[PDB]
């Protein structure tokens, strides 16, 4: 029995062992109550203004579009404190954790971005944070590791299964049933069991609402299409939400194509996997004929989740958003374009979102179109990876 | 469903609790797994509980995570697991055989078909570790239609709504997970005419089997414990088989009283 | 003959070879004209809103001050695009470079921050950028190097003298006299020859003016003291400027003390060196009994300039600001405090500014005082250095 | 000041331009530097221009940057440089001796004292490479008071204001740096009764010495060129001294006409 819907058409639900049910239901009731709570809403509004740096600017990119009929703006969540949009919803899941009387945070991370995020919000808000990271992600992300320990979090490496992000998500779900009376499980994407897809959307939704007002004021009309990358779905559903009811606006989500869809080495389950139930939910997954779950592959760490948020599978099924894919190459080009033309170094995640907007302009250069790309983080974390590639080739 | 009504009736005539051990199929390999499970039975297991290796077992502790990896290192897949379930039932026609599944393994190629294939090879129950009662409608309906009992966990702090649900929806046995007094959960599951309770998790010495009978349950299930014995004697299969026969013989003699 | 003063009391002036005079004078006239030019002022206001992310929040740090009578706010120039205040004045020196018809930018850099900055503004604004970096700074700052090349700048390593920041500043001044008709020399601190101290102040001054309005609105009165670190002087004079005429406000500049003033291994010429003329100007320098100029030493790359902005020597001489020093240790502590208590990883430069504010509170914990520290950049660039230290000690 | 009025008078009687070579004092070491400079003189240099090594020579090209580093590698300091200036003047009482300084070396322990010490040891001019005319008041006043001529660079695009200033403030010679026609800068510096012009930078073959005389200057200064000869023959001091004597003999024979 739940207060809100757990499903978006067929996809969603709460597929967890019975002993996790009361933690979900208790979360869901905390969240319903906070959303009508005007005090809670002012407390979260004040953290995101004064601490994390909202609103985030909308930058026009005139140099990249010259000699076409594309107007391109970049919503800049790379300027938010900790350098990616992941900060918006950790502040809000930590504030919910306080409202339930909790003192402790559980988190899962892959490349380490969400690990950080949840370590900085737990440091600011006086929570004791422990995080699970697959050992493979441990060893290749020693920068992130050290930052979470600076910020007082305890970091636990998970050696099971494939020892990456999903084996992390698995160890999260195993600890929480022993601890949910003082510990809040701070999931880092718009996916997993209900209520987590709804809550992450609504604590990311100001991406969209400030984009609408900032385009209305600069161009006096709405975008022809908003564009975002899709690893689990949160920055994209945060961009799209407030535009789902303005049916002339385009919603485009971009998945990682890796080496290419045909090699099978990609992260694009939404258009290229099959409906399964895993991590709590019924959604598209990367899995065998047989049903074992696989890893995604992307040059971008942050998009490597072999499933996707259920609200994204739903808005694909009814044709209100469209989903496509960009290859490791494509995204490396769009990363070099933005550094040399606009002096903005984007995250390899967001570079796929921009790669598709550059093909939208390059394919049809005299189509008049107003395009916003959500540039979901910066890309300092990625310059060794791109130098090592470029070096390997010359 | 039937084998388990037969076995509880038979055990009630003798004033005996059931002892049910759990193993992962194909650990540490398909041939070894078959000899482990004929050993558990000859030693006196009353029923088996048997898991199919799943790449992401979010409900299992470490001992069982490592049993999965071992089966995967030998190449075990769901298909070989249903192959092994047929040979085990051809040798042992009356033992109740229950599977512990994850949801995607059942939902993978159609939930009806999966409960049909269990009916074919002769399985009697399936408990889906990540399907709570609130999501369980299709899986219970389908299991019902193929004469397979859907098993539910009843956690130790179950409120009355849940007790009522678990008693109404389950068959075969109620999996009674070890705040909330035993003596209450047990009485209430009888009152609502639930399937007989088996207490499980943490069950690893004879005295807990006697205790769970005295508290009113019908028996007990042991798995981490059996799985460790395998993990410890991998290098000497013959000694593995000896320690398993000893442990199981002790546990099932404690149910006699 | 000049339009504005070149001196702040005794310090300042234009001490350059005669053949650089016309480039200075031409700069100074371009700048006078732009400052009355309302169009120029709207163009710069729009880059700093939409591109670089102004205004920068003012964060209250309640966790660090608990159980004392200190209220501490952090002006957050770490949230400005490129991660340090250096971005404010490159946008404005590049806009001036355009107003003169120039197409080319010369820059000097040490640790690489100002190198970046001037590469991103030259990429955005369509200037061709070449930068000089001492080879010693080259080799230890390969991250920065690669970023400037991503962003299209040409980078030249200088092997002369000590092959660090000052030998860079020397090669800048050598190329410009052959090129100042199409090339603007984009100096990266409030120091060098007139007009560069005045121009860098006035393109950094919005640090201060938004701090005043943001404290007035949050606390209804002005700060008892504003606090900033002093490597050449620009972020500090940008914080202080608009408060020099509110004589109850404290201006405190903090110099690097290195290993300690007594070891002689420091960067604190303002209080511990002697008046000399070098890089164009008369100001305090780190020099021998004999007059050769030396390097500063700081764990922080960014503060290692063996001289200081002349306007800072002037406001020290008349007692309107005070200057002090913080040691490599002191600043490493204040960097670990802020990461664990507020979930903000500060630059090792800004950590000295915070180190002195923490001693202001810790020394007298029941003094009622409202303190703003200008947190001039973030500190991701510095986590390998701090992990390597902490590791060397255990 | 006097030695340079004497030498230009003497050279005017003979219808000859002056040839002035530049060297860094103490390069490549103090003893070698002394023998380089007695060689330049015996070969026919009319005047010397002599630089004191400064840690940051922002007005010098690469050849002279490397001459500084070499003097620093031998340990040369301003004090040893004033020591060497005394021995050079004790041997050569009439040659005009001008220094090329940076501002901090002069301002270091008081600008008056520095021009006093030049007066003591017998220097006749100092050109401060980073002091433009607009900053030059104290340095010219002080130099004047100690009977030392302050030398100014007159750049090739000098406007009329600057010409007027350079002619009024300088003494000894005007350093005429090699848009704007020669023939104009030269006539104007005579018109405003400036110190006689010496053309310098880029002067590295005999024919440019003849040309600068014909254009109306009083002579020419060569330094990068002399400095490279040192840089090239470091390993053979005797050959260094031979090539320097040859080059200087050629340049000064071109001033004869
Ligand atoms: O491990 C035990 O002692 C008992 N375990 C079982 O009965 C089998 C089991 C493996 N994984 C599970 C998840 C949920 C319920 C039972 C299991
Ligand atoms: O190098 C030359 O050919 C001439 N150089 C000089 O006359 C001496 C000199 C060294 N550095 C300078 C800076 C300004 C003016 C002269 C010099
Ligand atoms: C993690 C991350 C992503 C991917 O997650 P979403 O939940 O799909 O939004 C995208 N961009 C950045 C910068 C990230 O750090
Ligand atoms: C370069 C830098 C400084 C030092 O220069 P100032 O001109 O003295 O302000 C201080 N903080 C940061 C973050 C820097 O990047
Ligand atoms: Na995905
Ligand atoms: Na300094």
């Amino acid at each position: 029995t739940t207060l809100l819907n757990p499903y978006f058409g067929e996809f969603g639900g709460m597929y967890v062992p019975q002993i996790l049910m009361p933690a979900l239901n208790q979360l869901e009731e905390a969240f319903v109550s906070a959303q009508k709570d005007p005090e809670f809403q002012a407390q979260f509004a004040d953290l995101l203004k004064n601490y994390a740096g909202r609103p985030t600017a909308l930058t026009k990119c005139q140099n990249i579009t010259a000699g076409t009929r594309t107007t391109l703006y970049l919503k800049r969540e790379d300027l938010l404190h900790g350098g990616a949009h992941k900060t918006n919803q950790v502040l809000g899941q930590a504030l919910l954790a306080k409202r339930m009387g909790k003192s402790e945070i559980i988190a899962e991370t892959g490349a380490g971005q969400h690990g950080v995020a949840s370590a900085l919000a737990s440091a600011l808000l006086g929570l004791k944070c422990r995080i699970y990271m697959g050992a493979k992600d441990v060893e290749r992300q020693s920068p992130n590791v050290f930052r979470m320990r600076l910020m007082g979090a305890e970091v636990i490496p998970v050696h099971s299964g494939s020892a990456t992000l999903k084996d992390a998500c698995n160890e999260a779900l195993r600890d929480w049933p022993g601890s949910y009376e003082t510990a809040h499980y701070m999931l880092g994407t718009a996916a997993g069991p209900h209520p987590y897809p709804t809550i992450v959307r609504e604590f990311q939704r100001m991406i969209g609402e400030e984009t609408k007002a900032q385009i209305l004021d600069k161009e006096g009309r709405l975008p022809d299409a908003v564009i975002a990358c899709v690893g689990g779905g949160s920055n994209a559903i945060g961009m799209f939400a407030d535009f789902i009811n303005d049916t002339s606006v385009g919603l485009i989500g971009v998945e990682p194509g890796g080496h290419g869809i045909e090699t099978g080495e990609h992260g694009a389950p939404l258009k290229h996997g099959r409906v399964g139930i895993y991590f709590g939910m019924k959604a598209p997954m990367m899995q065998t004929a047989d049903g074992q779950i696989e890893e995604s592959y992307s040059i971008s760490a942050g998009l490597d989740f072999p499933s996707v948020g259920p609200q994204h599978a739903y808005l694909n099924s009814i044709g209100r958003a469209d989903y496509v894919s960009i290859t490791d190459d494509e995204a490396l080009e769009a990363f070099k374009t933005l550094c040399r033309h606009e002096g903005i170094i984007p995250a390899l995640e967001s570079s796929h979102a921009l790669a598709h907007a550059l093909k939208m302009m390059r394919e049809q250069p005299e189509k008049e179109q107003l395009l916003v790309v959500n540039l979901s983080g910066r890309g300092d974390k990625d310059i060794f990876t791109v130098h090592d590639i470029l070096k390997a080739r010359g | 469903m039937e084998r388990y009504e037969n076995l509880f009736a038979q055990l009630n005539d003798r004033r005996e609790g059931a002892f049910v051990p759990f193993v992962t199929l194909g650990d540490p390999g398909i041939e070894q797994s078959l000899k482990i499970i004929d050993t558990l039975i000859d030693a006196g297991a009353d029923a088996l509980e048997l898991g199919v290796p799943f790449s992401d077992p979010l409900a299992d502790g470490p001992t069982i995570q490592n049993a999965n990896l071992r089966a995967f290192a030998a190449g075990v897949t769901p298909a070989q697991c249903f192959e092994m379930l047929a040979l085990i039932r051809e040798k042992h026609p009356t033992i109740p055989i229950g599977l512990l599944m994850y949801a995607n393994l059942v939902f993978n190629n159609g939930i009806d078909a999966f409960y049909a294939r269990c009916e074919q090879v002769g399985v009697d129950s399936v408990l889906v570790a990540d399907v709570p009662v609130e999501e369980s409608a299709p899986f219970r309906q389908a299991a019902l239609r193929h004469n397979i009992a859907p098993i539910f966990i009843c956690p130790p702090n179950a409120d009355d709504d849940l007790l009522r649900q678990v008693a109404s929806y389950g068959r075969g046995y109620t999996y009674l997970l070890s705040a909330l007094p035993l003596h209450h959960l047990i009485e209430k599951l009888k009152e609502y005419h639930a399937a007989p309770a088996l207490q499980g998790f943490g069950i690893s010495s004879p005295e807990q089997v006697s205790a769970a009978v005295r508290a009113g349950a019908a028996g007990a299930i042991s798995g981490s414990a059996i799985v460790k014995i395998i993990e410890k004697n991998l290098a000497s299969p013959k000694q593995m088989l000896a320690e398993l026969r000893s442990f199981v013989s002790a546990m099932k003699a404690a149910s006699r009283a």
